[PDB]
RNA sequence: GAUGUCGGCUCAUCACAUCCUGGGGCUGAAGUAGGUCCCAAGGGUAUGGCUGUUCGCCAUUUAAAGUGGUACGCGAGCUGGGUUUAGAACGUCGUGAGACAGUUCGGUCCCUAUCUGCCGUGGGCGCUGGAGAACUGAGGGGGGCUGCUCCUAGUACGAGAGGACCGGAGUGGACGCAUCACUGGUGUUCGGGUUGUCAUGCCAAUGGCACUGCCCGGUAGCUAAAUGCGGAAGAGAUAAGUGCUGAAAGCAUCUAAGCACGAAACUUGCCCCGAGAUGAGUUCUCCCUGACCCUUUAAGGGUCCUGAAGGAACGUUGAAGACGACGACGUUGAUAGGCCGGGUGUGUAAGCGCAGCGAUGCGUUGAGCUAACCGGUACUAAUGAACCGUGAGGCUUAACCU
RNA sequence: UUCCUUGUCGGGUAAGUUCCGACCUGCACGAAUGGCGUAAUGAUGGCCAGGCUGUCUCCACCCGAGACUCAGUGAAAUUG
RNA sequence: CAGGUGGUCAGGUAGAGAAUACCAAGGCGCUUGAGAGAACUCGGGUGAAGGAACUAGGCAAAAUGGUGCCGUAACUUCGG
RNA sequence: GAGGACCGAACCGACUAAUGUUGAAAAAUUAGCGGAUGACUUGUGGCUGGGGGUGAAAGGCCAAUCAAACCGGGAGAUAG
């Protein structure tokens, strides 16, 4: 099926009111590095809780 | 769990040795027949010297079935085929003098005293 | 409906999946650390620790056994020789999950799995 | 559920016999012909069981007056009054399914002997 | 061209006679 | 009258000396302790709040601990209320067990059914399958019609139509009381009680036949 | 400058000129069964053979197999048998091309839904300090069908044949809701048997592929053919109808004044939703008791200090789920995975030994393995935090208290 | 090829507007725009039976590919 | 771009075979992925009792299926 | 050791059904189906030309066009 008429620009717009992102709220700073990362989530060297977890 | 088109055995020996179904009596829009349940036949296939005809209309009572009846405690018995024993279109009394095989005890009521007497066993 | 069921169904079918875990299992213990996708590793850890109880008792029946879901004997043999008597006092629990970042090809979310004492 | 499984455990029967499929065994059951009970015994092969506690049945299939006829019995119903196995028989299986499609010689169980 | 072949199908295309 | 809350155990049987099997549900109900009643002057209508079970200290929030000191009772699962009838009266604080269905013979259970998700047309209001084959185009479990031509040009509201199946407030009336076990704060009634498995359920005593 | 046709299927919805069930009046109404008219739309209202059929005839049921409107309801929901393109033939008509409400065989059915509608499910804001729960119930929806047997009673009625009203009990058909204890289906995630071939060096043992290779069983879950429950009783106001008292009209008269009965229809009673019911309701509990500056002086703007109750996020997840949402849990912890024990299912593993020429059999052995199940267990993952949310909550009037 | 017409009679079915056998009242058959038969043959038309079955009573579950959510790229008919 | 396009070469184990199944030499995994595990659609598997009642019509599915030997009717143009 | 013989792959076809119908494709795919030593099939080259060809005959085919091809012209045909 197709449109009858042009849906206008405020309808679109309207549409669009739930398309928006959402930033993370926090980011969590290591114990030992003090670095952020996302939490749960080891940081970018490998550290995670403390302890170094990948020594890469 | 007997419905239209079901072919059936004969338990007595009214001479047919084949019927079907044709109608489920006893409610509008029912399905299904078990043991004890009456239903519309036609004769299918007869012996040469019978009481009954090939192509017959008469009733039946259902008396073995291989889906089975179950029992209060929740034990079921089923058999190798279906059979039915013919019966009279109007008085519904059975038309042979001899049953086959073993009946239940669903035919245990004032209307089929007649089928319990004559059953070698009955469970 | 989906009630009380187990196992994730990663989009293959079922000999594609026996399949693909038998050389994920292959490379953990050979490598004692590799890198997945976070629901890959998850199904992973009911594959690989089944492997670590079986290898704490050797048998010639066990070694049999072992043989027929990895089907290889470089891997069965460390199962029984090391594996098997480094952990034979831990009660499970084999393995550690560590959530990592995103794939860029895909935006996959990403893990590493790791035998516990690597 | 330790709760259902105290329930299940006080309506268990005390009594019950080993037998597996293939062994042949008398069931004994109450019928009520009006107001008199009564026992009959029903003959023949146990081709199932179903280990379930007090679930628990077994299916036993006979050839009476020339109809094969099988009975599910529940284990722990009052209304089997005793079971009495009368031959052991050898098969390889748990449930002896093909028994329905074979009679007579066919349908010969070979005896375990021990 | 001109089909959009159910507008070249007569029996979807000539309906009423 | 009242009733009490209970917990769905599981199903089982029951067998009677003269070889009869009864399928029972055990429905699981410790004691209801009464932590608010309502009166006319306050409300405008007759109750009494029950919770039962036990919480984590730790799950309990500011306000919800206040209500439960105030009565005096040790924390619950939830909170249920039920309406009195006349010449009920019941105070705060006080138990009330699975003896009081001690001489009840028929009861109403009242849960939550169990969710089917997003169910279509033949399962959810038993429609009727199209033919197999003989031709049929991609339609084979699809509804159908849903109302009439240019009169009335739209489709009527309480339309038949897929969506949303189980997991709602669900009733079933006069079912039996088997047997009440006060000791082991256990009622077994005949049949079965919707929700599955450790779903609370609501046992009033019937209220019609 | 297009409003797709008959019938079938699917899904319906209204009217009442009522087919059944309900209530009545008259009967050429003894009883059973009828005839006819009035009231009544709550629910219910066949399966087959023939034919493209709607229809109709027929067979067998049923309490009954209603009559119509809805583009002769319904092809952006299905079909495509009929009619209604191009091929071919028959009868008939025409000199012929050809034609036939004559027949016969064959013959391509598109659409990813913008808007309204409808079925489900969320985000925002509001409801006048903020927050967590339990409610009331305006309103709205669902449900409403009926047989047969027995008792009363072979009584009432009738010459006999036959055979009840009213009232009660039991058991069914069709329909709906729930559920999985039982009986079963499924169970490509469990166990086994077996055919061909390739591989692991070979033997033995295993794995891949052949539709799960073909099969035999089967756990949890879902499920019906399984098994529990339901339709009410009661109340109110009535329809047709039946009255009581009663004049106008000395009588009579159900009506004018006054009083009473009266049905599955109506309002309740049963079940579910429901305070966006903007008319935004009630109850209980919990939290916040700091300064200062500025102006255009008011429900004004700003700085520092403070951040509560609670929430969200994140993680482990669920008998909850398309996604949101909803529930449980986060070390003061059984939330999930593993682990330990059991159960269940399969059906006596491998290795070794013995008998046999060998296939194979026996013993160790009801063995080995065992998914989603039950009861346990911090071994692994569920982090110290950060974020949002404030700092006593307008005016007028009244009633009390200071 | 027959309008009347589902002609009538027989067979087959519980029930047969189709089918098979007959009758002849051939609207409107008929003898090389051939008549009447015919074994074998036909992805030919009609009808009947056995077996077999999810075609159906009346659907249930399972296995995959989409549909759904995330990241990347990114149309069309239509429109006062 | 699931289409079309003449000739030559022609291994093993089963098999009558250039069919079919598994492989060799050799060559590839098809230029979007990751999740989840709703209705519905597509392609498949299994199904209690019944067994064409479905429908215009057994459409579609299910079934049958190989080698050796025994045995085989009407009708016939003497071959079938 | 015959045969417009039989069963059956390559090869040539196109009987049925489902999918697709802004397709993967301006006619295909999947599963079955027919012929398969012949009135067969195929490669390379050649010949027939528009009121003309060719046609085991369907108004079929003659470059995705056929009850008279395509290109250019008469030509700005004519249009109550
Ligand atoms: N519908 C089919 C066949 C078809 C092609 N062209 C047509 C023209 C008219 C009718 C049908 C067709 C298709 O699109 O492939
Ligand atoms: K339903
Ligand atoms: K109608
Ligand atoms: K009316
Ligand atoms: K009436
Ligand atoms: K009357
Ligand atoms: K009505
Ligand atoms: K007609
Ligand atoms: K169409
Ligand atoms: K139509
Ligand atoms: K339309
Ligand atoms: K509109
Ligand atoms: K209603
Ligand atoms: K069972
Ligand atoms: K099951
Ligand atoms: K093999
Ligand atoms: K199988
Ligand atoms: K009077
Ligand atoms: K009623
Ligand atoms: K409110
Ligand atoms: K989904
Ligand atoms: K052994
Ligand atoms: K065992
Ligand atoms: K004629
Ligand atoms: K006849
Ligand atoms: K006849
Ligand atoms: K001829
Ligand atoms: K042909
Ligand atoms: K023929
Ligand atoms: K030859
Ligand atoms: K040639
Ligand atoms: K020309
Ligand atoms: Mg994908
Ligand atoms: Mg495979
Ligand atoms: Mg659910
Ligand atoms: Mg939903
Ligand atoms: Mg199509
Ligand atoms: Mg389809
Ligand atoms: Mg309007
Ligand atoms: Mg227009
Ligand atoms: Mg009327
Ligand atoms: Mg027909
Ligand atoms: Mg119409
Ligand atoms: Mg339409
Ligand atoms: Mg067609
Ligand atoms: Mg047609
Ligand atoms: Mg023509
Ligand atoms: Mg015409
Ligand atoms: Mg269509
Ligand atoms: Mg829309
Ligand atoms: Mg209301
Ligand atoms: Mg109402
Ligand atoms: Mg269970
Ligand atoms: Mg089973
Ligand atoms: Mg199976
Ligand atoms: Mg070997
Ligand atoms: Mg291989
Ligand atoms: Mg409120
Ligand atoms: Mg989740
Ligand atoms: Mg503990
Ligand atoms: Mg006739
Ligand atoms: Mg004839
Ligand atoms: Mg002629
Ligand atoms: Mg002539
Ligand atoms: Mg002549
Ligand atoms: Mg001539
Ligand atoms: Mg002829
Ligand atoms: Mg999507
Ligand atoms: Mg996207
Ligand atoms: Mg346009
Ligand atoms: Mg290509
Ligand atoms: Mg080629
Ligand atoms: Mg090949
Ligand atoms: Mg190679
Ligand atoms: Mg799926
Ligand atoms: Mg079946
Ligand atoms: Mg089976
Ligand atoms: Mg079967
Ligand atoms: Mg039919
Ligand atoms: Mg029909
Ligand atoms: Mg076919
Ligand atoms: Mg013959
Ligand atoms: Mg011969
Ligand atoms: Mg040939
Ligand atoms: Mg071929
Ligand atoms: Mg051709
Ligand atoms: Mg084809
Ligand atoms: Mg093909
Ligand atoms: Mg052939
Ligand atoms: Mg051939
Ligand atoms: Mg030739
Ligand atoms: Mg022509
Ligand atoms: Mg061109
Ligand atoms: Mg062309
Ligand atoms: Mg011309
Ligand atoms: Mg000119
Ligand atoms: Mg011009």
């Amino acid at each position: 099926a197709v449109q009858q008429n042009k849906p206008t620009r405020s309808k679109r717009g309207m549409r669009r009111s739930h398309d928006a992102l959402t930033a993370v709220t926090s980011l969590s700073v290591d114990k030992t590095s003090g670095e952020k990362h996302l939490r749960h989530h080891i940081t970018a060297d490998g550290y995670y809780r403390g302890r170094k977890v990948i020594a890469k | 769990m007997i419905q239209e088109q079901t072919m059936l055995n004969v338990a007595d020996n009214s001479g047919a040795r084949r019927v079907m179904c044709i109608k489920v009596l006893g409610g509008s829009h029912r399905r299904y027949a078990g043991v004890g349940d009456i239903i519309k036949i036609t004769i299918k296939e007869a012996i040469p010297r019978g009481k009954v005809k090939k192509g017959d209309v008469l009733k039946a009572v259902v008396v073995r079935t291989k889906k089975g009846v179950r029992r209060p405690d929740g034990s079921v018995i089923r058999f190798d085929g279906n059979a039915c024993v013919l019966l009279n279109n109007n008085s519904e009394q059975p038309i042979g003098t001899r049953i086959f095989g073993p009946v239940t005890r669903e035919l245990r009521s004032e209307k089929f005293m007649k089928i319990i007497s004559l059953a070698p066993e009955v469970l | 409906m989906r009630h009380r069921k187990s196992g994730r169904q990663l989009n293959r079918n079922s000999s594609h999946r026996q399949a693909m875990f038998r050389n994920m299992a292959g490379s953990l213990v050979r490598h004692e650390i590799i890198k997945t996708t976070l629901p890959k590793a998850k199904e992973l850890r009911r594959v690989v620790e089944p492997l670590i109880t079986l290898a704490k008792t050797d048998s010639v029946a066990n070694r049999r056994l072992a043989f027929a879901r990895t089907r290889d004997n470089e891997i069965v043999a460390k199962l029984f020789n090391e594996l098997g008597p480094r952990f034979a006092s831990r009660a499970g629990g084999y393995t550690r999950i560590l959530k990592c970042g995103f794939r860029a090809g895909d935006n996959a979310p990403m893990a590493y799995i790791e035998l516990v004492d690597r | 559920s330790n709760i259902i499984k105290q329930l299940e455990q006080e309506q268990m029967k005390q009594d019950v016999p080993s037998f597996r499929p293939g062994d042949t065994v008398e069931v004994k059951v109450w019928v009520v012909e009006g107001s008199k009970k009564r026992l009959q015994a029903f003959e023949g092969v146990v081709i199932a069981i179903r280990n379930r506690g007090l679930h628990s049945a077994f299916t036993v299939r006979k050839i009476s007056n020339g109809e094969g006829v099988e009975r599910v019995f529940q284990t722990h119903s009052p209304v089997v009054d005793s079971i009495s196995v009368k031959r052991r028989g050898a098969v390889r299986k748990a449930k002896l399914y093909y028994l329905r499609e074979r009679t007579g010689k066919a349908a010969r169980i070979k005896e375990r002997l021990n | 061209v001109t089909s959009k072949w159910f507008n070249i199908d007569n029996k979807i295309v000539d309906h009423f006679p | 009258m009242i009733g009490l809350v209970g917990k769905k155990v599981g199903m089982t049987r029951i067998f009677t000396e003269d070889g009869v099997s009864i399928p029972v549900t055990v429905i699981e109900v410790e004691a209801n302790r009464v932590t608010q009643v309502k009166d006319l002057a306050n409300d405008g209508y007759r109750a009494i709040q029950v919770t039962t079970g036990a919480k984590k200290a730790n799950r309990v929030t500011k306000p919800e601990a206040g209500h439960f000191a105030k009565a005096g009772v040790e924390a619950g699962r939830g909170l249920w209320e039920f309406r009195l009838a006349e010449g009920e009266e019941f105070t705060v604080g006080q138990s009330i067990s699975v003896e009081l269905f001690a001489d009840v013979k028929k009861v109403d259970v009242t849960g939550t059914s169990k969710g089917k998700g997003f169910a279509g047309t033949v399962k959810r209001w038993n429609f009727r399958t199209q033919d197999a084959t003989h031709g049929n185009s991609l339609s084979h479990r699809v509804p159908g019609s849903i109302g009439q031509n240019q009169t009335p040009g739209k489709v009527f509201k309480g339309k038949k139509m897929a969506g949303q199946m189980g997991n709602e407030r669900v009733t079933v009336q006069s079912l039996d009381v088997v047997r009440v076990d006060a000791e082991r704060n256990l009622l077994l009634v005949k049949g079965a009680v919707p929700g599955a498995t450790g779903s609370d359920l609501i046992v009033k005593p019937a209220v019609k036949a």
